[PDB]
């Protein structure tokens, strides 16, 4: 950032500094009868108020929600899964017997939205981005999205440009993530399981059929 | 490329009227002189847009060339009475002046000019919000906002701040608030126009649109190097004229040139023309246009 | 120029309240900026896929044209593509920063 | 290697009217004196193509020759205004002028020498187009071109610029243009026939023909250091010669040489010859071909 764009202020946002050149002579203004040149400042604005976590699981841990009541009276509630521990006024608990799990959850990924509910996607978890997919411009925390951060990560030459002279159209190609949000909403039917969000503890979650059988 | 940073078109006064003090070291403003209110503009780090614009006016030329109006009182006084119209509006904003300094001009609302001044000996502090007591101190005023101002006539009253989302920017009351505001100090544009209010931007698109303009062409005076000359003892192309003068294609395709038969050399600046705007899908051309840091409103919830 | 794939672009001229009309433009999920907020494309299935083999060519004041041939990456001699340069004064006025192939001059 | 710079085949005088100051030691020139005229045709990173091609006349020693014609007033003034042949070539010049020079001259549209000076005490500026005041002045004048010329009796007094896309180049106005025209300084090699005007070219091809021409010759005299010595009174197998020379085979080959029994050393000048240029695709000699740095206008539709 030269001189041209240095009076605009420094901003913690993915912003680049690009270069073009149009025309000059009398027709548009230009003592000089070469080309003019054309320094574009570009930043990205989320016009949304709304945040996105896209994760996956590569796992279904049978949790256990238990809520262990001491002997003075102290009730508290915990949780154990698979092979988990936790801390109680009495010591610890943890899961001996389980023998109820999924396996084949890696070509699915999530979607989290606060306040909201949740949705599932019928693709694989999106590792490196790329132009025409779905996972391009990320981020590490709520404020790099909100207030886009300049910590996020992304492709380089993500932004198109259409210059006409004095005019200036600088507009990408960026899947909007509620479509698929709104697509896949859950509940969905999924070979033969109940995919919902869960109760207490942020997370999700899935409903089965039987009886518990477990030792603690 | 043209290091013609000090040479100034039309007349080349900047002393404000209010604090009438350095005229004598100011007038004109050339390449000599040691003015308050013009050194501090060009110095690396401080107003780099008026370093990239510099051959065009100032706001003190744009008041002196009865283009942008002031405010009444045009200075408003620190040490009188009990209540003055110039504080609200200075308050909100947060700059950083340098030492050694007595006032310190800046743009109001009604899009007019108000400044401030203070008794001797009285210079300001490192916000300029409030002058304080005691090198020497310089009679002069330190510009507030990076501005800079152009011979326009252009109407635009009819236009307002246009800014979504945002509660009350500055001392514009626009809409209400319901939820958490913000205050922190951002850069915010705006572009005031002829007989209107502070109108605030959003998206800027500057361009360079030059022309044959009296206004727009420098010189240097030559003699047994940058020296004073005033560029309206020029000849027209067969008109008259008391001295000589000669230049390029540009200052001679509208001047008459002597080549070596003149006493300066009149060249065309880089940039210097007419300078126009495009806020809300129409070209318009500002008076002065500009950055300033006031507290902005902006609605989260 | 090439063309990797066809964005189904819908040039929409939305109307404002007041009375100021605009014309803007949406393709498969693009968004742009009105006076009264923005807007956006949802659906969108209607798409053409296999353009990577065809190189267009623009000609300012003229008509367009199509090549049945991929896009040229590389320069070669005997090739569609040897001298490339980045802008119009690279063609017009022949700039150094060109990018072309060595011993493509030939001497007698 | 870089043949004898001292040495001239030709006349040797470098003095024109008006600034005859330099003629006690610059006429002719040789090992011994100097000229502020011819020295400045030496300096590395200016004049190259004289460094390179040394062994032909320049232009002042092509005017003394009886070749190119001189006008009138052969020495122009810069202090007559309104009324003087250089001013309409001289505003479209742009050379530069070392300091502590008075006189200034360059090759006109007519083909003669135009050169311009200033009264005493006056002295040239950088760029050589002004004229300021002031340490001591040159006896001489400095040449704003890197031209030289050759005695040739060719035809073409019929032929003017001949490059393609060019409407008015430096002075002369070839095709008529009304439109945007290009405005960049460039350098344009430019010749001159017999009786002709400047014609420029846009591109040119060298050559060298070497030949036994008796001005090919040098001469340093024995003493027992070397001084220079009249080639022209060599002996001549069959023809007329007193004093007696030496040298190697090219010397011998055509002359005699009795070593201990003559007054001189002879050496063939490598680099000298009949060097002729290919105007239009045929190969012509002119009688000034060389460089110069005037405006350029070409056809932008």
């Amino acid at each position: 950032t030269s001189a041209e764009f240095s009076f605009v202020g420094e901003s913690t946002t993915m912003r680049e500094n690009k270069c073009f050149e149009q025309c000059g002579g009398w027709g548009c203004g230009c003592f000089n009868v070469n080309p003019s040149c054309l320094f574009v400042h570009t930043y990205l604005q989320s016009v949304r108020k709304e945040a996105l976590r896209v994760f996956n699981c590569i796992d279904w841990v049978h949790k256990l929600t238990l809520e262990i009541t001491d002997f003075d009276g102290s009730v508290s509630t915990i949780d154990l899964g698979a092979s988990s521990s936790r801390f109680t006024n009495w010591g610890s608990v943890s899961l001996s017997l389980d023998a109820e799990g999924i396996s084949g959850s890696n070509s699915f990924s999530f979607i989290e939205s606060p306040g909201k509910g949740y949705a599932i996607v019928d693709e694989p978890f999106s590792e490196i981005p790329r132009q025409g997919f779905l996972g391009e411009i990320r981020c590490n925390s709520e404020s790099s999205v909100l207030s886009a951060h300049e910590s996020c990560l992304r492709a380089p030459n993500l932004i198109s440009y259409k210059p006409m002279i004095d005019q200036l159209e600088c507009t990408t190609n960026l899947i909007d993530p509620f479509v698929v949000f709104e697509r896949g909403s859950l509940p969905q039917t999924r070979n033969d399981k109940t995919f919902a969000a869960s109760k207490g503890n942020r997370g999700v979650q899935a409903f089965s059929k039987g009886s518990v059988q477990a030792d603690l | 490329e043209d290091p013609h940073l000090r040479n100034r078109p039309g007349k080349g006064h900047n002393y404000i009227d209010g604090m009438t003090q350095e005229d004598a070291t100011c007038k004109p403003v050339t390449y000599a002189g040691a003015c308050s209110s013009f050194d501090v503009l060009l110095e690396k780090g401080k107003f780099p847009l008026f370093q990239s614009y510099a051959h065009h006016r100032t706001l003190l030329e744009a008041v002196h060339d009865t283009i942008i109006a002031k405010a009444d009182p045009p200075s408003c006084d620190l040490q009188s009475a009990h209540g003055n119209p110039c504080m609200k509006e200075k308050l909100v904003m947060k700059t950083h002046c340098p030492n050694d300094y007595q006032s310190a001009h800046y743009l109001n609302n009604d899009g007019k000019m108000a400044s401030v001044k203070c008794p001797p000996k009285y210079e300001l502090t490192e916000d300029c919000n409030f002058c304080r007591q005691m090198a020497s101190l310089k009679k002069g005023s330190y510009p507030l906002q990076d501005l800079f101002c152009q011979s326009s006539e252009d109407d635009g009253s009819k236009l307002k701040t246009k800014m979504k989302g945002v509660c009350e920017v500055g001392v514009q009351a626009l809409k209400k608030c319901d939820g958490q505001l913000s205050t922190a100090h951002e850069v915010v544009p705006f572009a005031v126009f002829k007989n209107s209010k502070k109108v605030y931007l959003d998206k800027l698109d500057l361009k360079t649109e030059e022309n044959l303009l009296p206004d727009s062409f420098v010189c240097f005076e030559h003699k047994g190097e940058l020296k004073s000359f005033d560029i309206s003892q020029c000849p027209k192309i067969g008109g008259h004229g008391s001295k000589k003068c000669t230049g390029d294609a540009a200052f001679c395709s509208a001047y008459e040139c002597t080549a070596q038969y003149a006493n300066a050399y009149c060249s065309h600046a880089n940039g210097s023309g007419i300078v126009q705007i495009q806020v809300s899908g129409v070209w318009k051309k500002p008076l002065c246009v500009g950055y300033e840091r006031v507290v902005v409103k902006r609605e989260l919830s």
